[PDB]
């Protein structure tokens, strides 16, 4: 059921996705990204993303409305 | 994980920099691009921590 | 009834803009039904690209209530 | 007949414009990274039948307004200042009208007219033909008049620049014309560039003067790049004219 | 040659509904329909299907019906709604193929030059891979057959597409499954493997007991082509093959011996990290 | 005359016809009819789904000639049986699966002809390989906006399957229509073959992959597993007394002991065991 | 005279008309029994589209013939 | 105006290749098909016509359709070559007309036999009582040569419509070379 639970999260991408860049991380599962819309946010991240991919200031995807790390 | 799908359909938060605070539990913050705002503090934070 | 309907959807407040250039796209080879759209390749005439006053470029295949001959870039 | 015009306008009303953007790269078979011209970047998809091989890094597409997906790949922009100097010259009597300098009339013919009409003789000796020339002299000797008779032959493939309306009020945006010019000169293959009176944009050098001079010199060095630089040129000829050649940059 | 076909999972289900349409007769009524696919490559694709009326008797299997007029109009509709798609062949639902099944192919080779059948099975009593497909050639024999015409086995597999994997595997939630389980599928795979081995041997001796004694044509088919099967039969435990298991299995034993030697140390980290966290949260609480 | 707790039965062929027509016509609304039977006054059952030739825009979609319509149903009667239209469907690509202002305009057209005409919404974009976002709605009058519309004699269509989503009640629920529940009926015959379509023959169960690459893969994986052990000695010994949520913030980055170390052992286990055990059976069984 | 309007919902609608009547008057009568406006109505007689500018005698539609009623289907 | 489904059984065996009718039997039996399709059209457009042959294969060139222009395309290059085959020729018309679209239409079969049949009387009486069990009326028109002064045919028609039947008839041949309109002078209505 936990592996069925991981797959059902994945509707959140669905490709109308916008692109930001990763900046910093505060604590467990909460970080800061710099969007390509000019401004700067304080977002939440999914438990799915492997944490080895972080800090090159990586290119990241973001939600449109709710603006989280996806 | 099952609860999580609603919580990330929820709006984010801005980040800004405190210039300096003033009286009556307010500060003065330029955000990133825009002007400076006189805003409210939370109930969990203190004025002296700013 | 139509000239009444033209009056309604042609209001006064407008956004002005610039005609950047003009084009003419051809049709394609295959258009299967079910997913058939007239916008894709059912028009072979003229077409234009427009930048607004808000620094935003737009593509429109249907020109509007003007003539493509009278338009220059 | 007037009813037919109204029915065309009934069809015309429900058309919705489309977003213009450029393809950055291909992520997967159905995921694409594009960028709107005004700003931010997106992750998109095509429809089904768009012939996705033609989508390359650097091409231009049209996007849906709401679904925000790729509709059609399109050719390259033109920046209609170029259209204001491409199809703008009116015709002229040919060089039988001019006279008294038939040496220089012949001399221009080998650098422009011959190596595109007859490229074989240059390959036989084995020497690349020259690229650009320079006209100079007192005013009223007919420097502008000579270029009109050359332009009156082609009348389709001739770019004329005043070399003074290039400047602007912004910081970039004067180089951005020059990149668009040579790229338009890249697309059509046998192009002719004509810039009268370089002395506005030309100059020589200043020992760290006004920042406004630095805008001119950075604009000047885009020419010194894109005449020699990395990318070589083919069939691109540049006619240059001025009154005083002493004030010019020796690198030019 | 075609050398495999690719069957999307929208069909194998758009056949069984048509078996469920006329299935109220219960006893026997074979479903025959029209198959739709892609003129792709040497490899071929299968996308869509539809039905066609068909009936046939029990004796004198030469009385059968394919409405050409129904086949012209309804394919003319599917050509109208879909220009990408054209015909590739046909199917029937019969568990074992019948004697009638060659003249049906000989009809519709005038539609596609290589018209291919697909046999499906609504009831796979075999728990193995169903829905196998054939193609007809000519193999004129030493006996003097004017045209030795019999179908040839072609391998096949179930296709996949991004939209249909969504809809199918949503419907798999009515039962439980371990696709994520490593080595739990694997142990079943040799169980599902050797069950297939025993099933083919019980079938072949039933053919072999009949042709030995009393009644069957003893013909110069399988009886020596199956003799070649006995010719291979490797002699496994002999002179130098012993030095293939004692030089190569003990290679793979060391890697397992390495992997256990770390897995025990990894689980030993979780002891001390828990035993520190146990008593030191206790001794500060008290 | 009153409503109830209604229930939308399906066919398994229908949902695959729903999304594949929806996915292939993704950037616009694609339309189709829905074909079934009114089994009682309480539940509804669709068994068939077909589309029609269409013509669309970016904002609207239209059908074309109705001579396709009656001739389609005619040739579905003579092959199989006759049946009944029950409603229709279309897509809302990437939207909040909600009846639009034109989508509602074709419903007083349909509810006046037959009573319980169901509008069905599908989205092949918010649907992942785990689960599908299917949706079906039922128009209600505005003249009975004060009077009750359902008698509510059970709990099955009140608190089950969700409370209505915030992006769908912003247009709809419970104004101008009401939602309806959807389940999945399954005949035994297709249920048995929907179970087994990911298995192979005994050829796949009895392979021995190849011993050159299998030793090469073991030579590969152990080699970086040495390097993972090099990094593992440093970090476990290190342990700055940092109250380990601060250990849990300095590890997002490039840091990865203890995570690949469990991983590659699992790969080296399941590869070597099956490669041995299948080679065991090919001697015991064969000759 | 009587006619028959057969829907795709298996429903038969009978209408008392005249052979000289226009099609839009028949579509008005369908609106009189249903409330469906005539722009949302399509009429098929023997695989043929019917036009409001003609009459029933133009298509040789006579007493107790069978029509086919298809509704407008635009969403969006 | 009445509701039926015309199933015509043409003859392209070899015995049609002679001239005991005036041009050739082929044009003689084609003109018989010309007058019956106009008969079924002017009766009722709801009626429909399908054809079958009695050759080595019993070929459905047209499945049952109300349009007759397709049938007239099939009658050209009919190739009158082959063996007459009878016991499966009714059987392929038997199971064909249970796949009709209008079940109010009566299953009526007409047959054109212009070749000698080698049938047994036992094989046809099995077919005759088979047609009793499904209530099919067949009117056979005889051409040319066959078992002359027809035996096992009048016996077949009578054992088709026995026990208060007489909806099925047997129009024998007029043994004379003449136009096909004189052949259909009595069957212009029925047998
Ligand atoms: N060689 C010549 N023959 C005839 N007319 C000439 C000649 N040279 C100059 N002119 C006259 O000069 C005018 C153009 O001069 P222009 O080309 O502008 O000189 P410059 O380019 O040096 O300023 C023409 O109108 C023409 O009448
Ligand atoms: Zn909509």
């Amino acid at each position: 059921e936990f592996l069925h639970a991981q797959e059902e999260v994945k509707r959140i991408q669905s490709i109308p996705l916008v692109i930001g860049q990763f900046l910093e991380a505060v604590d467990q599962n909460t970080a800061i990204v710099g969007s390509t819309t000019g401004s700067n946010y304080y977002v939440r991240i999914l438990s799915t993303i492997d944490r080895e991919l972080l800090k090159p200031n990586a290119s990241v995807a973001l939600h449109k409305h709710s603006n989280a790390l996806v | 994980l099952r609860e999580e799908l609603q919580l990330l359909q929820e709006q984010g938060s801005y980040v800004g920099e405190v210039v300096r605070a003033m009286d009556k539990k307010k500060v003065l913050v330029k955000v990133h691009p825009e002007g400076k705002f006189v805003v409210d503090v939370d109930k969990n934070i203190d004025i002296n921590d700013v | 009834e139509n000239s009444e309907k033209i009056k309604v959807n042609k209001t006064l407040p407008y956004l002005v803009s610039n005609v950047i250039e003009l084009l003419d796209v051809d049709p394609n080879d295959q258009e299967e039904d079910g997913a058939n759209i007239d916008l894709d390749s059912q028009r072979k005439g003229k077409c234009a690209v427009i930048k607004t006053s808000t620094r935003q470029t737009y593509f429109l295949p249907v020109i509007g209530l003007v003539d493509a001959e009278k338009l220059k870039p | 007949k007037q009813y037919e015009k109204s029915e065309n306008d009934l069809k015309a009303l429900q058309s919705v414009g489309q977003i213009v953007g450029e393809v950055l790269k291909q992520l997967t078979e159905e995921k694409f990274i594009v960028k709107a011209t005004n700003g931010p970047r997106y992750v998109v998809g095509c429809r089904r039948q768009l012939d996705k091989s033609k989508l390359k890094p650097g091409t231009r597409v049209a996007l849906d307004m709401t679904t925000l997906t790729i509709m059609r790949y399109l050719p390259r922009e033109v920046d209609p200042l170029v259209y204001n100097m491409s199809h703008e010259d009116p015709g002229n009597v040919s060089y039988s009208e001019i006279g008294g300098l038939s040496e220089q009339i012949r001399e221009l013919r080998e650098v422009i007219e011959l190596p595109l009409t007859n490229p074989e003789l240059f390959q036989r000796v084995g020497i690349i033909p020259p690229k650009g020339c320079l006209l100079y002299g007192p005013p009223g000797t007919g420097k502008t008049l000579l270029a009109r008779a050359v332009a009156s032959q082609l009348d389709c493939n001739f770019l004329k620049v005043v070399s003074s309306s290039i400047v602007d009020k912004y910081i970039g945006e004067s180089a951005r014309l020059i990149r668009e010019m040579f790229n338009y000169a890249r697309d059509h293959q046998p192009c002719i560039i004509f810039m009268d009176e370089i002395d506005a944009i030309g100059g020589r050098r200043f020992s760290e003067g006004t920042s406004a001079d630095r805008e001119i010199q950075r604009t000047l060095m885009e020419l010194l790049n894109q005449m020699d630089g990395f990318d070589t040129l083919h069939r691109v000829k540049m006619i240059m004219a001025t009154n005083r050649p002493d004030t010019l940059d020796p690198a030019l | 040659a075609v050398q495999k076909v690719v069957v999307h999972p929208l069909v194998l289900l758009s056949v069984v509904d048509h078996f469920n349409r006329i299935g109220k007769v219960g006893n026997q009524k074979r479903v025959v329909g029209v198959l739709l696919g892609s003129w792709q490559k040497k490899v071929l694709d299968v996308s869509n299907s539809f039905a066609v009326p068909f009936d046939e008797d029990d004796k004198d299997d030469s009385v059968w019906f394919l409405d050409h007029d129904y086949l012209e109009n309804m394919y003319g509709m599917f050509k109208k709604v879909n220009a990408r798609e054209r015909i590739v062949g046909w199917y029937h639902t019969g568990p074992k193929l019948h004697k009638n099944d060659i003249a049906i192919n000989e009809l519709m080779k005038r539609y596609c030059p290589n018209s291919v059948l697909v046999i499906i099975d609504v009831k796979p009593k075999d728990l193995g891979l169903p829905t196998e497909a054939y193609i007809s050639v000519e193999e004129v024999h030493d006996d003097g057959t004017p045209t030795s015409k019999t179908f040839e086995h072609v391998t096949s597999e179930i296709g996949a597409e991004e939209a249909e994997e969504v809809g199918v595997e949503h419907l798999l939630r009515d039962i439980k499954d371990t696709t994520v389980g490593t080595l739990s599928q694997r142990i079943t795979n040799q169980v599902h493997g050797l069950k297939g081995l025993n099933s083919k041997l019980l079938d072949i001796r039933s053919y072999l007991e009949k042709v030995a004694t009393g009644k069957l044509p003893i013909n110069h088919q399988i009886i020596y082509q199956l003799q070649d099967v006995f010719n291979l039969l490797p002699d496994v435990s002999l002179q130098e093959f012993v030095k293939a298991f004692y030089l190569k299995t003990n290679d793979q034993m060391v890697v397992v011996y390495l992997a256990s030697l770390i897995r025990s140390v990894v689980a030993l980290h979780n002891l001390i990290n828990n035993k520190i966290a146990n008593r030191d949260a206790e001794k500060k609480e008290g | 005359a009153v409503d109830t707790a209604e229930q939308v039965y399906i066919s398994s062929l229908a949902l695959l016809k729903m999304l594949k027509h929806g996915r292939a016509g993704v950037p616009m609304e694609v339309m189709g009819l829905m074909l079934g039977e009114f089994v009682d006054d309480y539940t509804v059952r669709v068994i068939d789904v077909f589309a029609m030739p269409q013509s669309g825009t970016g904002v609207s979609v239209e059908a074309v000639d109705p001579v396709f319509q009656a001739k389609m149903l005619d040739m579905l009667k003579q092959t199989g049986r006759p049946e009944m239209v029950v409603g229709w469907y279309h897509s809302h690509p990437g939207f909040g699966c909600w009846l639009s202002g034109v989508d509602i305009n074709t419903q007083q057209s349909f509810e006046a002809l037959s009573e319980r005409a169901v509008a069905v919404v599908v989205d092949p974009i918010q649907s992942v390989k785990g689960k599908v976002v299917i949706d079906a709605f039922r128009l209600i009058n505005a003249n009975m906006m004060v009077l009750g519309h359902e008698p509510r004699q059970t709990t099955s269509n009140l608190g089950h399957l969700n409370k209505p989503s915030i992006q769908a009640l912003i247009h709809g629920l419970n104004r101008h229509y009401y939602s309806i529940t959807i389940n999945y009926r399954k005949n035994e015959l297709e249920q048995k073959m929907l179970l087994n379509l990911h298995k192979k023959s005994w050829m796949e169960g009895l392979t021995l992959q190849d011993y050159s690459e299998h030793c090469k893969h073991n030579e590969s994986v152990v080699k970086e597993m040495l390097e993972l052990a090099k990094n593992y000695n440093k970090a476990v010994e290190e342990e700055d007394k940092m109250t380990p949520e601060q250990l849990a913030i300095k590890n997002v980055g490039k840091q990865d002991p203890k995570r690949h170390l469990e991983e590659h052992v699992d790969v080296l286990m399941t590869s070597n065991i099956v490669q041995c055990l299948a080679a065991m059976l090919d001697t015991v069984v064969f000759k | 005279m009587q006619i028959f309007v057969k829907t795709l919902t298996g429903k038969t609608i009978t209408l008392e008309v005249e052979p000289s009547d226009t099609i839009e008057n028949v579509k008005a009568k369908i609106q009189d029994k249903e409330g469906i406006p005539p722009d949302q109505q399509r009429l098929i007689f023997a695989g043929k589209q019917l036009e409001d500018g003609r009459t029933l005698s133009d298509y040789n539609i006579q007493r107790e013939s069978t029509l086919h009623l298809v509704l407008r289907l635009r969403g969006g | 105006m009445v509701l039926e489904s015309t199933m015509v059984c043409v003859d392209n065996s070899e015995y049609m290749r002679n001239g005991d009718f005036l041009p050739t039997r082929l044009q003689a039996q084609q003109d018989a098909v010309n007058i019956v399709c106009h008969s079924k059209t002017r009766s009722n457009p709801e009626n429909n016509v399908g054809l079958i042959t009695l050759a080595n294969d019993c070929e459905v060139l047209t499945t049952l359709t109300p349009d007759t222009g397709r049938i007239l395309s099939k009658l050209h290059t009919v190739q009158p070559k082959g063996k007459i085959t009878f016991c499966t020729g009714i059987r392929v018309a038997h199971l064909a007309l249970k796949h009709r679209q209008g079940k109010n239409h009566k299953m009526r079969i007409i047959a054109f036999v212009g070749s000698p049949v080698e049938d047994n009387e036992k094989d046809l009486v099995k077919l005759a009582k088979r047609l009793k069990k499904e209530k099919v009326n067949v009117d056979i028109i005889n051409f040319g040569e066959e078992e002359v002064n027809t035996e096992k045919l009048t016996a077949f028609v009578n054992t088709l419509n026995g026990k208060d039947g007489t909806g099925s008839h047997l129009v024998t041949v007029p043994p004379g070379p003449s136009l096909a309109d004189a052949l259909i002078s009595s069957p212009i209505l029925a047998g």
